[PDB]
């Protein structure tokens, strides 16, 4: 049919769409996770510290998902792609099953119970065996 | 424009609000543009017209953003259009006696 | 939930232009495109075009190309029609229908408005 | 080095008439030429940068032109405060180094 | 067929506003403050060019509301002498002032600086006859939001200092009489630029109404002045030792530093109190109106006193990141 | 002429010279953005560490808006959106050895989010997912 | 505003060494080289090196190599110039200029100093 | 800056001992590293996008 381009949808706007129509605008989420803008007789400060508090754990909360996408493989961010090869112990199911008919709770909450072993291998496959690899190929 | 009435030798009140409940600048002249009342602030400054000796306003409303002028002894020369000058709007008012 | 607010009936001389508007409740106006439909008393639908509330690109029918223009305003969620060079083939009603746009293609027109009777 | 000769050397000249003075370089030295004009008992005050273009405060009867080795300046019209000497300078190669010096009575 | 390239770092700045905070050295309120720097970095930029407006300006607000929190728990139990007061800004911020010797308060400046903050200002709370100021350059300078409109007032700075005795007979001030007559004789041709060739110019005294507006109302040693000005502010110029001895009272209760409701009282301490000081600026009123102006004392709004010596300085935010066309292919 | 080297303008300093010319210099003003260092009523502890937080949060996200826009190696980097010639049409002699930035920002200004919509759109769902079609074999 | 002020006059035996500053007042000293030019009385100017004060770097006119050296002093905002080996041939006024220095080249010393008697 | 082979940089000394020598020598690789390959791996590329 006939089309005029793409729409926006919102912050947090796709959440019951597909695995892939989802995987289209996840830039709109990443801007609103620091957000940002914000903007008597000084008796007390008493909301003058719990604000200031509330602000600093969100911009520490920021900085490590930034240093947890850091230690693992790229950080040029949003979607890349790294060598831990898919066991079929975790939720095996085809590809059309998960990517076609599902939005992103519904792949969370199959994929809860798995997030410490990903982690960790991720955490150490492609950052210990990637590396020590390059240095070896700039011999000449 | 606004209407107020007075006798002879009596005192008239001059109303004169605010958009907002603030002590802030406001200006009181007479239609030849002659200073006769203001602020700088809360201290209350006097013009150099024929009306100083007689010329009053309420402070303690000052925080209200009621912004009068009390008139004591009032004779039959003064009946003319006085102009409020509170942020660029002229507040016209005309007395009578 | 889902409904589209129009103005009121407007009457017009021949020549000059009337501007109808048309305000979205119960969706998020940037997610879905808008259609302009209109239909004269006792005969069918007729199509004049359809704008997009993200970006502003329009498309009008090339018969009422340089005589109905559509805009947007995001700040009240709202768009507006304006007809120009008024005769009097141009008296019936004007809906704005908001698509469902599935996979960034039209696909139908699911939500209409009460209609607007301009003569 | 580099040899810059002013010409002439004292020049008679009245008030309101216009005068043109002469640098010659020893070689080619393109357009990097300074004018500058000094009163007795006062530093120098700069003219003319790249050999025709106007500093900023100095008026516009003052003009200089000219390439390679010939250079020219010119005052259209000469009032009582001109009367100094000028300055032709280049900064083309090491060592940089003064003209002769012209002043005008 | 040419792209958009994303620098960072760009220098371009916005007029925006944000907190400003104190330095001030290393005894009256200043004991929480941070120490200035010992080479203050200012940096001048040639060909930038923008405007300025020292009646819109935002930081003698925020100045006004610091000083009178630190006034009000100063008094509240301590010395009052005012003590200079840099005003520095965050990172990310910048400080820009214009060193230009003309300037009518508001418009165009060809030639400004950045500087990282500003030359210390002591909080001077007088009326009237401008105490302990900087001075400008060049020629009285004479500065108004509207000269036209009598509704505002007169800003005047000087280029001498003129020498005031405090002194507490009945407590009095000593002004030199021929430097006051030359430095009017100076503000006088500058309003007669601003008014016409053949205007006749006047001074008298306050019209009347509250004390501390018809008085100077100035603090000399922890004493309290209010001075009767009608033996300076009686002139007239056409139209094209010697000593002045100004008579002193003072009160208990008073009203000062524009707090509505106010009664504060205070009794003198011990001994004589003698102190020398400098006018630097006037603040004046404008008043069959052709040929014959007369200017009438001032004051008492205190954030004209901060506007005084504040117009050279404004805040500016520094946004970094820009785009632009180039012919660049990734 | 005669040459020794760069000389140092300093904060700010290149709102005077060109852009071109202010294209060397753009790393002495990006590193003292955040500046760092710096080392009863609640002065200096309350009310100045406000703004040390409200410079990490614009430093934050101006970073952040420069890695989404992906190139990360920053100061200088290239896109693959095409420019619309009706936004300030001039040359490249005439922007590029002649102008300012200042004066630039003050003809682009009113473009601002325009540009941010399609930089953060348009590059970052295509030069993604066609690596996703590329790397199939 | 743009002014380079300098120290008082001197006046030595043969044989030492003389110290003469230049300190600039209304510009960033840090962005434009500074020459040195002296005068002999009666006749022309003649020039001795030229310093850049943010590298420190100097270059001399080879007549004079060796003999005279140039320095900085970045927080005073300082140019030091030093005669060594004293003879009566120096004995003149010495300036301290202001290069404009555009397109990172010498192109014309605007800004001097009201000059020093060196006897 | 320490001019020692591979036998003894790499497998018989910890990083205290390499950073108490290298800690005289910090901010000049420092400033190397700072100019060199940012102002050369830069205005290259420019050029290479040419074509
Ligand atoms: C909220 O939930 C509703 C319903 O749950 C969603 O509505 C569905 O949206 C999907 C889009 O993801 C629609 O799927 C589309 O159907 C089109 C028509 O399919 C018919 O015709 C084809 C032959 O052309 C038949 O094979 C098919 O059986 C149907 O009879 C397709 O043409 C579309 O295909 C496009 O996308 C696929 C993606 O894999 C590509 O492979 C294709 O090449 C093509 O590009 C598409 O599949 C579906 O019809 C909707 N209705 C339902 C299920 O009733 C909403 O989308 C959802 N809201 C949001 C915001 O997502
Ligand atoms: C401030 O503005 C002035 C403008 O008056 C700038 O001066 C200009 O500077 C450029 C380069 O610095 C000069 O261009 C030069 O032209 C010569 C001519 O042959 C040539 O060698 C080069 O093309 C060189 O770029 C230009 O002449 C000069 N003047 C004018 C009127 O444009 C100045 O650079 C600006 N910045 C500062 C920091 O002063």
């Amino acid at each position: 049919a006939v089309g005029i381009g793409a729409v926006f949808l919102g912050f947090l706007g796709a959440a019951g769409s597909t695995m892939g129509a989802a995987s289209m605008t996840l830039t709109v989420q990443a801007r609103n996770l620091l957000s940002g803008i914000v903007q008597h007789l000084l008796k007390l400060t008493v909301w003058g510290i719990k604000q200031l508090q509330a602000r600093v754990l969100a911009v520490e909360r920021y900085l490590r998902d930034q240093q947890l996408l850091g230690i693992w493989g790229c950080s040029g961010k949003l979607i890349c792609c790294t060598n831990v090869p898919w066991n079929s112990s975790w939720s095996n199911r085809n590809l059309s099953e998960i990517w076609d008919n599902m939005t992103w709770l519904q792949w969370d909450k199959e994929i809860s119970n798995y997030t410490q072993i990903i982690y960790g291998l991720l955490e150490e496959s492609q950052n210990q065996q990637e590396k020590n690899e390059q240095d070896l190929l700039a011999l000449d | 424009k606004k209407v107020v009435l007075g006798k002879k030798g009596d005192t008239v009140e001059l109303t004169c609000t605010a958009s907002q409940k603030k002590s802030i600048q406001f200006h009181w002249k007479n239609s030849n543009q002659i200073k006769i009342l203001g602020n700088q602030g809360s201290f209350l400054t006097k013009g150099p017209s024929k009306l100083n000796d007689r010329a009053d306003s309420r402070r303690s409303l000052w925080d209200q953003g009621n912004f009068p002028l009390i008139i004591k002894n009032l004779k039959i020369e003064d009946s003319d259009t006085y102009i409020c000058e509170v942020e660029d709007q002229k507040e016209e008012v005309q007395l009578l006696v | 939930q889902e409904v589209l607010v129009q103005s009121g009936a407007e009457v017009k001389k021949p020549g000059a232009s009337v501007k109808v508007s048309c305000r979205a409740f119960g969706y998020t106006f940037t997610g879905n495109a808008l259609h302009w439909v209109r239909q004269a008393p006792g005969q069918g639908l007729e199509w004049l075009g359809w704008i997009n509330p993200h970006s502003g690109d329009t498309t009008t029918s090339q018969k009422f190309q340089g005589r109905v223009y559509m805009t947007r305003d995001k700040s009240i969620n709202t768009a507006f029609l304006d007809v120009t060079r008024l005769t009097s083939d141009d008296t019936g009603i004007y809906y704005c229908a908001r698509d469902k746009y599935y996979g960034n293609e039209a696909v139908g027109m699911d939500v209409w408005g009460q209609g607007t009777s301009v003569t | 080095d580099i040899q810059l000769t002013q010409s002439p050397s004292f020049l008679s000249a009245s008030v309101g008439d216009k005068v043109t003075i002469t640098c010659r370089a020893s070689q080619g030295v393109r357009n990097e030429l300074a004018w500058y004009q000094q009163k007795p008992g006062k530093a120098p005050n700069l003219l003319i940068y790249y050999a025709s273009t106007l500093q900023s405060g100095v008026p516009s009867r003052f003009s200089a032109t000219g390439s390679g080795t010939h250079f020219t300046l010119t005052v259209s019209s000469l009032q009582p405060e001109d009367f100094a000497t000028y300055f032709c300078q280049h900064m083309s190669s090491y060592p940089l180094t003064f003209g002769g010096g012209t002043k005008v009575e | 067929n040419l792209w958009v390239t994303v620098y960072y770092g760009v220098p371009v700045w916005k007029d925006a506003e944000t907190t400003l905070f104190c330095a001030s050295d290393a005894v009256w309120a200043t004991h929480a403050c941070v120490p200035t720097d010992p080479n203050p970095q200012e940096i001048h930029l040639e060909n930038v060019t923008e405007e300025f407006n020292m009646w819109k300006n935002n930081m003698v607000e925020q100045m006004h509301t610091d000083i009178i929190s630190l006034w009000d728990q100063s008094l509240k139990p301590v010395s009052f002498e005012p003590i200079p007061i840099h005003y520095c800004a965050p990172a990310g911020f910048a400080i820009l002032k214009c060193k230009d010797k003309k300037f009518n308060g508001t418009g165009p400046c060809p030639s400004v600086s950045t500087v990282q903050c500003t030359h210390g200002i002591k909080p001077v709370v007088s009326t009237q006859l401008l105490l302990n100021g900087s001075l400008a350059e060049e020629e009285v300078m004479i500065r108004s939001e509207n000269i036209t409109n009598n509704a505002k007032n007169i800003l005047v700075q000087f280029n001498t200092p003129v020498q005031i005795n405090c002194t507490r007979r009945q407590a009095h001030c000593n002004v030199s009489k021929a430097t006051w007559n030359e430095t009017l004789g100076k503000v006088v041709k500058q309003l007669r630029k601003h008014f016409g060739n053949n205007t006749i110019i006047r001074f008298a005294n306050s019209s009347g109404g509250d004390l501390e507006v018809t008085t100077h109302s100035f603090n000399c040693g922890g004493e309290f002045f209010y001075c009767n000005t009608s033996g300076l502010f009686n002139s007239t110029w056409i139209s094209n030792n010697d000593s002045i001895t100004l008579p002193c009272r003072i009160k208990q209760i008073i009203n000062m530093w524009q707090r509505i409701g106010q009664a504060m009282y205070a009794p003198p301490i011990q001994g004589v109190i003698r102190c020398v000081s400098n006018i630097t600026g006037l603040i004046l009123t404008r008043d069959t109106n052709s040929t014959t102006e007369t200017f009438r004392p001032g004051g008492g709004d205190m954030r004209d006193n901060w506007r005084s010596e504040l117009y050279k300085y404004k805040v500016v935010k520094i946004e970094p990141l820009g785009v632009a066309p180039t012919r660049c292919k990734r």
